[PDB]
This record gives C-alpha cells, sequence and structure tokens, in this order.
C-alpha cells in the first residue's frame, strides 16, 4: 500500500496473509475454513496466516492453518485477467474472536463514489522497495466504468473496476494483491493488478466481487 | 546463451510479491527478483538450478 496509513493492530480481522516461506499475497477470510484471494496468487504449498499485524513477530494472536484445497475460478484467464479470483481451503477451521473474524460478501454491486478500505503488507513506495512490517490501510473511492477503461483501453472487463486517485500518490501494490476492498461492511474487490503503483492516471484495478456471489457461494459448499 | 537469457527481469502488472530467479549478464549468475504473479517473460525460473540450466554461460 502506497500513501496509506497504519491500521492499527488487529482492526482488520478478515486480513490474511499467504505465505510460501515468505508473505506473498495476501486475502481475506469469508468463513471459518474460506478464504478468498487472488487467481494469480495460486502456488503449491500455501500456508495462511490469520490474526496477523507484524507478519515479522510472533505477537500472540495468529493462526497458522494450511491450505487443504485452492480452487481457481474455471474460467481465469492468465492473458487477459479476466475472471481474477480464487478460494482456499483451510485444513482445519480457523476460531474466530475479536481477532479474526470474517467479512460479508455483497448482495449488491458498488457504485463509483464509493468509499472502501485496501489493506496489505505490499510495498509503500511508488519508486523503490520498502515492505513494511505491520499492516497498511487505504481509502479509496471506487471509480466510475468510463474512467477505467479511459485510463486501461481494451483492457478492462464487466469483471473488474478501478479504485483510487487520478493524481497518484494512493494505491496498492506488490504484495498486496488478493487482499480486500471492503465497502460499507461488504467485500466489494480483490486486489489484482495496475500499471506500477501510484502513478498518475493509473489506478489500481480490482476484482468485482459482486459478480461472483453465486459461485463463491456454491462452491464453498460442495467442496 | 539465449537471447531471453540478457533481458532485464519483469516484474509485470500483477501485484503478488512472488521470489523469483533471472540470469542476470552483467554479473554472470542467476538472482532474484520480484514478480507480480502474471504475464511472466522468460527469464523467471522457480529456482536457481533451473535458471543456471536454461540460462548458464550466457
Ligand atoms: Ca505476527
Amino acid at each position: 500500500i502506497v500513501g496509506g496509513y497504519t491500521c492499527g493492530a488487529n482492526t482488520v480481522p478478515y486480513q490474511v496473509s499467504l505465505n510460501s516461506g515468505y508473505h506473498f499475497c495476501g486475502g481475506s477470510l469469508i468463513n471459518s475454513q474460506w478464504v478468498v484471494s487472488a487467481a494469480h496468487c495460486y502456488k503449491s504449498g500455501i500456508q495462511v496466516r490469520l490474526g496477523e499485524d507484524n507478519i515479522n513477530v510472533v505477537e500472540g494472536n495468529e493462526q497458522f492453518i494450511s491450505a487443504s484445497k485452492s480452487i481457481v475460478h474455471p474460467s481465469y484467464n492468465s492473458n487477459t485477467l479476466n475472471n481474477d479470483i480464487m478460494l482456499i481451503k483451510l485444513k482445519s477451521a480457523a476460531s474466530l474472536n475479536s481477532r479474526v473474524a470474517s467479512i460479508s460478501l455483497p448482495t449488491s454491486c458498488a457504485s463509483a463514489g464509493t468509499q472502501c478500505l485496501i489493506s496489505g503488507w505490499g510495498n509503500t513506495k511508488s519508486s523503490g522497495t520498502s515492505y513494511p512490517d505491520v499492516l497498511k490501510c487505504l481509502k479509496a473511492p471506487i471509480l466510475s466504468d468510463s474512467s477505467c477503461k479511459s485510463a486501461y483501453p481494451g483492457q478492462i472487463t464487466s469483471n473488474m473496476f478501478c479504485a483510487g486517485y487520478l493524481e497518484g500518490g494512493k494505491d496498492s501494490c506488490q504484495g498486496d494483491s488478493g487482499g480486500p476492498v471492503v465497502c460499507s461492511g461488504k467485500l466489494q474487490g480483490i486486489v489484482s493488478w495496475g500499471s506500477g503503483c501510484a502513478q498518475k492516471n493509473k489506478p489500481g484495478v480490482y476484482t468485482k466481487v459482486c459478480n461472483y456471489v453465486s459461485w463463491i457461494k456454491q462452491t464453498i459448499a460442495s467442496n | 546463451r539465449p537471447d531471453f537469457c540478457l533481458e532485464p527481469p519483469y516484474t509485470g502488472p500483477c501485484k503478488a510479491r512472488i521470489i523469483r530467479y533471472f540470469y542476470n549478464a552483467k554479473a554472470g549468475l542467476c538472482q532474484t527478483f520480484v514478480y507480480g504473479g502474471c504475464r511472466a517473460k522468460r527469464n523467471n525460473f522457480k529456482s536457481a538450478e533451473d535458471c543456471m540450466r536454461t540460462c548458464g554461460g550466457a
């Protein structure tokens, strides 16, 4: 997250870290045994880390649980990035408390202008490299489909949305993929891609979760 | 020895932080870099051994 602020310990209880010997992607807890992330975060040997704040130091509220299944959307296209969503089943159910909780799926899509909260342990610099120890947060608005398409001609599908600021300086970045975009207490997006990070006229692109609600519910129930 | 072994590492537009290897012709060895998770170019390997086997000596 570039241009954000320190969230505060366990203030985003649905945020998880996907670890393969190091943090490589984020995710969101949707129930005691399931996490939603980006399809491009698929890797073998994933360990899901819940209740994290400082990802480099054991603080006492963590739960480390291995993934038992990773289900990538059957229509994920690795070239166009369309349908960039994946579901991860935990080998054992997590213990839900105040520091570890699920986030609700949306009942309807969010419109341009809605303010959302984006979080992650990704790079905090637009030029250069600086990975934080603690979770970073950013408040950013959802942008109109028109503006999103003008920023990325011929690359935006109906399953994506842009969020951020056209002046740049505030955005999600490498290490934030798979993480949540929460608006009015509902999970509306997943950190996906963009042209660099925090660049002028190039806001971040996110997977539009509202289009996958039925798929998510049925898939979780049949696995 | 291939030409792709001489190309600079490509992170790509996706926002993961996946550690991969690339052949660095200037230093004559395989080095690590951050890959974003999509649209990989060919000078991108999952291990130093794969990188050295494919690009070693370029
Ligand atoms: Ca920790």
